[PDB]
RNA sequence: CCAAAGAAGGUGUUAGCCCAUUGAGCCAUAAACCUGAGCGCCUCAUGAAAAGCGAGUAGCACUGUUUGGGAAUGCAGUGUCAAGUUGGCAGGUAUUUGUCUGCCAAAGUUAAAUACAGAGUAGGAAGACCGAUAGCGAACAAGUAGCGUGAGCGA
RNA sequence: AGACCUGAGUGUGGCAGGACUACCCGCCGAACUUAAGCAUAUUACUCAGCGGAGGAAAAGAAAACAACCGUGAUUCUCUCAGUGAGCGGCGAGCGAAGAGGGAACGAACUCGUUGCCGAAUCGGGUCUUACAAGGCCUUGAGUUGUGGCACAAAU
């Protein structure tokens, strides 16, 4: 009697189980609860170590890429040096000042550069910079009054001072145009697609004529 | 610079004047113990490519090793169970040569610390290789920053574990990405991600 | 892991008769010979040992 | 506001941002003796809702 | 000894051997005669020593060095390429 | 300077429109650049040494004549046929330069 | 819970339902899908046909990003549509703007009928669904 | 009668008030650690105002092994072995041509998130677990008595 | 005579040796078992064996992904995914990687090379309270090259 049932799969053929004789191999999650309160307590710790400074450093925004994520947006590993040029930061400096660099994200369009580029100029708008010796204040740094107010950034992310990543606006409700009602927008796209699709082949017969 | 002109006198190893100059240095290297000690480097420019310095605790020993493939020390040639694992000749070992010779200096002498090694002299019966080495105590060494990490604890003998050039080379850690997936940090730590049962604690 | 299993007991097989379960090796005590490894034995395994998972 | 109450042996405290259900059941018996603040028994509309709102 | 042995051999084995000129031509060198005479001009023209550099840097202290050969493979090989050697000494038995 | 992209999901430039900077330069440009001192020092060694065994079998296959068995010699001993191109050449040439 | 298997019931009945003759033995037929082909061949050929065999060609390094496609159907275009803008949609009249991509879905079939007139921005879309969307009004804009 | 203390241990029966406990707080302190990179003095340091970049290497061949890696994922032995003047590597079906993308191997150091699947030190918190044939072999002068030539076995 | 090179012998100052080895790193490496037989396969790149370190180790700073509107050291987590990948007497069975949500992250540096310098270096004595990242002295090492400045976060 085995009946109608899905072919088993299982894939437990190896000595994954303790026993008397075998040590297993196993990662139980029973430290789970008191590792995300360690967690906790330690960016806690850490941002009252760091204080006044955001315990997050500032990161760049970066679109997903391939084609099922590339209208998604997040937080990069850091700001490229061409988008501090344009903020007008040196980037040996801004490592210092709080703000994450990459040398290695080159841009390729303007629009994320410029995006990254508002980032940083709302970040050095918001920053209070504290000066080396509070006794002779030089051109950048905060006043006496400014180091009081203090106030420290704890968010997530580290984007109080920017904000979230911003996403574009949705297009408002609109009418359909002349265009829009004649053009077959299925044979513009076949046509598109068989261009590259049958682009070999067409050269090769354009060849031999 | 001269080492541009030492380098490529080394990349010509095959002319005439290179073979004579090998030739005479395997025949003196033939005659010697496995494991000499020398004031200088055969190859000064190969030397200070892979960190050796003309500095007080900085050791440059040559180290002999038998080439040809690992024979099975199984006793009379027999082996046991599935003919799979029959082959008594034709196995090779899974550790280069250059490794070799790093961990036989390393195990000699306990009081230095392996730092590199590089080819110097080739023959058909032996291969010999110049392995740098380090002596902690000396405060020349500890003292220096470019060479004071060898002087930590965490560095003892990192020939046997596989930490040298050569011990990266034959662990794959050569390659990135996809040629290296599945050896990353080592072989033991991916099938311990890939092969460790997994318990969520809800689920 | 290791609660009922940390002997070297065999079965002394049939022709001695008594039962097939495994037995404490050696002698000059009182568990010598006196079964093992077995749900049913004085200081076997328990059936299904517990698991943390 | 809890500090008289903390030593009262059978007076439990609670908070209405976050009810529990073992407390508000216990052993699975519903009908509990709860005693409401006015402040947070006006708190009910907005933390659980109403059937339309 | 071992050691002795082998250097002998290893001179048999030099000359026994066919070497071609790139190493056969540091086998024929400069008359003994004209040899004396570059040395004694480089010897000449020493660079300083310690001493001598430490005494000339206190000395300008109370505000570069004298012409002398330049020594050592890199500043060597440097003043070649750039044409500013008028003249270089090569060792025979550099190993 | 790139080509803007059609806005399509489809076509010989599709893609979503984005105002395409050009690529920027690089250190690692400088690797496709003649290296004059690095031929020079090259040269130099080479007239030093002589030849390989593989130049001499090279160059007396292009004495005799049989490119296409020198250019067979060169891949076997080096592997690769871009390889076995630039020694022909370089034994061509150094062939000429005699 | 322990309590509730036939363990419990079967207390006292010696068999536990596996009968005196038959008895429960360790592996009876083999372990796991032993004998597909010899001594299991009907249960395999009656339940699970095409089992055995090759078929197709092989894609090596299969990437799922470049081949998502998920697709909509015009007669579920309300479910991306809001209320007051379903309610304020006629032809032509405004009409709301529909993007896919954002909403998750690549490509627009035409099974059904359009219930509210719209403009929809989709990556692909069937020659069905584009002529049945303009036949009601609304529009396709392509997009990438 | 206390309760900002109801905390669960002890005391001759079941103890908030018999005891210990259960707080705020006080005293002391080798260095190290933290604090306008705490705050002085001497000394010592210190800020700004053209070329080419890792050679028995990488590749190939054969053989072995390993991998999901499949005309060969990584590695090993031997053979023989580069390029850098239009370079090299990768782009998961072999070859020869082109065109595009990334990246620049063959030297080295680096915290944190991760493990502790029969470790150890100093402390803690416990448990819908076991309750002396159970739970560790061992709640006891237990790796003890005892056995074996011995490895070991072992109450 | 003497020098250099290559090797010895003593004095002086140090280090290695064994233990631990649960996790971690390198090598070596089975069979029982499953395939209802069994040889490839599986168990398993596991057990046993040898070597090595730490409080974590290993990895780590692109000769990386990808093919995007692009991402951006390493490690780990969920997912990808028991997979319309793939490997398999294509049988039994094995079987990952991009991307995306996250943890963590002041995360970056050092040689060699190439240019410009060329002992400015390093050990010893001795003095500054001081085996100073200091000053003086020292052929003692070192020019068969120690050290400084510049190399895309640069100008
Ligand atoms: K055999
Ligand atoms: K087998
Ligand atoms: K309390
Ligand atoms: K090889
Ligand atoms: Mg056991
Ligand atoms: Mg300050
Ligand atoms: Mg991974
Ligand atoms: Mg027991
Ligand atoms: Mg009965
Ligand atoms: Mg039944
Ligand atoms: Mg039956
Ligand atoms: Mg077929
Ligand atoms: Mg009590
Ligand atoms: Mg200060
Ligand atoms: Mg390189
Ligand atoms: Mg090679
Ligand atoms: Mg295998
Ligand atoms: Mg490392
Ligand atoms: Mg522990
Ligand atoms: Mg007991
Ligand atoms: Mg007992
Ligand atoms: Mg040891
Ligand atoms: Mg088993
Ligand atoms: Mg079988
Ligand atoms: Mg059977
Ligand atoms: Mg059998
Ligand atoms: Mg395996
Ligand atoms: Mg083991
Ligand atoms: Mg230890
Ligand atoms: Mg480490
Ligand atoms: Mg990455
Ligand atoms: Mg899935
Ligand atoms: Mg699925
Ligand atoms: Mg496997
Ligand atoms: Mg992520
Ligand atoms: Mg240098």
């Amino acid at each position: 009697p085995k009946g109608n049932n899905a072919i088993p799969h299982v894939h437990q053929k190896k000595h994954w189980n303790p026993c008397s004789s075998q040590k297993g191999n196993v990662k139980v999650f029973l430290n789970q609860p008191a590792q995300k309160h360690r967690r906790r307590r330690l960016r806690l710790l850490k941002a009252k170590k760091v204080f006044p400074r955001p315990l997050k450093a500032l990161r760049p925004q970066v679109n997903c890429p391939t084609v099922r994520h590339n209208m998604k947006r997040r937080l990069g590993r850091g700001f490229s040096p061409a988008e501090l040029k344009a903020a007008g930061l040196n980037p040996q400096y801004a490592a210092t000042i709080g703000i994450r660099v990459d040398s290695r994200r080159k841009n390729k369009s303007e629009e994320g550069m410029n995006v990254n580029v508002q980032r940083l100029k709302t970040y050095m708008s918001k920053l209070v910079l504290f000066p080396m010796n509070h006794k002779k204040v030089q051109k950048g740094e905060a006043s006496e009054e400014e180091v009081k107010a203090a106030t420290q950034d704890r968010s997530r992310f580290g984007d109080a001072a920017v904000g979230a990543v911003v996403y574009p606006s949705a297009e408002a409700p609109r009418a359909v145009s002349a265009e829009e009602k004649s053009m077959c927008v299925y044979a513009f796209l076949k046509k598109n697609h068989s261009a590259v699709r049958f682009f070999g082949t067409r050269s090769s017969r354009a060849a031999r004529k | 610079g001269a080492f541009m002109y030492l380098n490529e006198l080394w990349k010509k190893k095959s002319s005439d004047v290179m073979r004579f100059i090998q030739r005479i240095r395997s025949w003196e290297f033939r005659h010697q113990h496995t494991v000499v000690r020398l004031r200088r480097p055969t190859r000064p420019e190969k030397a200070r490519m892979l960190g050796y310095k003309t500095k007080q605790g900085f050791c440059v020993f040559r180290v002999r090793v038998r080439r040809g493939g690992r024979k099975r020390p199984v006793h009379k040639g027999i082996t046991y169970g599935k003919p799979k694992t029959s082959g008594v000749l034709g196995m090779k070992l899974n550790k280069n040569n250059q490794a070799v010779a790093e961990q036989r200096l390393g195990k000699r002498f306990g009081n230095l610390r392996v730092l590199n090694s590089y080819w110097v002299n080739m023959d058909s019966t032996f291969k010999w290789y110049e392995v740098i080495a380090v002596d902690p105590m000396c405060k020349t060494i500890r003292r220096d920053p470019r060479i004071n990490w060898i002087v930590n604890s965490v560095h003892k003998h990192r020939e046997q574990r596989g930490l040298t050039s050569a011990g990266r080379k034959h662990r794959g850690l050569r390659h990135k990405g996809h040629k290296a997936s599945k050896l990353r940090p080592s072989y033991r730590a991916a099938w311990r991600r890939n092969n460790r049962i997994v318990f969520l604690r809800k689920r | 892991r290791l609660s009922g299993m940390n002997h070297s007991a065999h079965s002394w097989g049939t022709g001695r008769a008594v039962a097939r379960i495994p037995r404490i090796s050696g002698g000059g005590t009182s568990t010598s010979g006196a079964g093992a490894f077995g749900n049913m034995c004085r200081g076997g395994r328990m059936f299904a040992p517990t698991k943390i998972f | 506001g809890t500090r008289a109450f903390r030593n009262i042996f059978g007076l439990d405290l609670a908070n209405v941002s976050a009810l529990n259900l073992l407390h508000l059941a216990p052993g699975g018996h519903v009908g509990r003796f709860v005693i409401w603040t006015q402040s947070a028994f006006e708190q009910l509309d907005k933390i659980f809702g109403t059937f339309t709102e | 000894p071992t050691f002795v042995t082998m250097q002998r051999k290893k001179r048999v084995l030099q000359r026994r051997l066919k070497v071609p000129p790139a190493l056969n031509q540091f086998t024929k060198v400069l008359d003994r005669a004209s040899r004396n005479e570059a040395l004694k001009l480089i010897k000449k023209y020493a660079p300083e020593t310690r001493k001598a550099r430490r005494e000339r840097l206190q000395k300008v202290a109370e505000e570069k060095a004298p012409l002398a050969v330049v020594t050592g493979l890199q500043e060597v090989t440097r003043a070649i390429e750039k044409k500013q050697a008028r003249m270089v000494v090569i060792a025979n038995n550099v190993d | 300077a790139p080509t803007p992209r059609t806005g399509i999901i489809a076509g010989f430039n599709k893609g979503h429109v984005t105002t395409r900077r050009p690529r920027q330069p690089s250190p690692n440009d400088r690797f496709a650049v003649p290296h004059k001192h690095l031929r020079a020092v090259k040269a130099i060694i080479a007239d030093l040494v002589g030849l390989s065994p593989l130049e001499k079998r090279v160059q007396e296959f292009l004495r005799v004549g049989k490119e296409k068995r020198a250019l067979k010699y060169c891949k076997k001993r080096l592997g690769d046929f871009t390889a076995a191109k630039k020694k022909r050449s370089k034994m061509e040439e150094a062939l000429r330069h005699a | 819970p322990t309590r509730f298997k036939k363990c419990r019931h079967q207390r006292g009945s010696t068999f536990c339902g596996y009968g005196r003759v038959g008895k429960h033995r360790k592996h009876e037929s083999g372990r796991g899908n032993a004998g597909g082909m010899h001594h299991h061949r009907i249960n395999f050929d009656k339940y699970h046909p095409g089992y055995f065999g090759k078929l197709g060609m092989d894609h090596y390094h299969r990437k799922k990003n470049p081949m998502w496609k998920p697709t909509i159907n015009l007669n579920n275009l309300s479910r991306l549509i809001a209320a007051e803008e379903a309610a304020k949609a006629a032809k032509g009249g405004t009409l709301p703007v529909v993007d896919l991509q954002s909403s998750g879905y690549a490509k627009l079939l035409g099974n059904g009928h359009i219930q509210v007139p719209c403009i929809v921005k989709a990556r692909y879309v069937s020659k069905l669904a584009d002529k049945k969307i303009r036949k009601a009004g609304g529009a396709v804009v392509l997009q990438a």
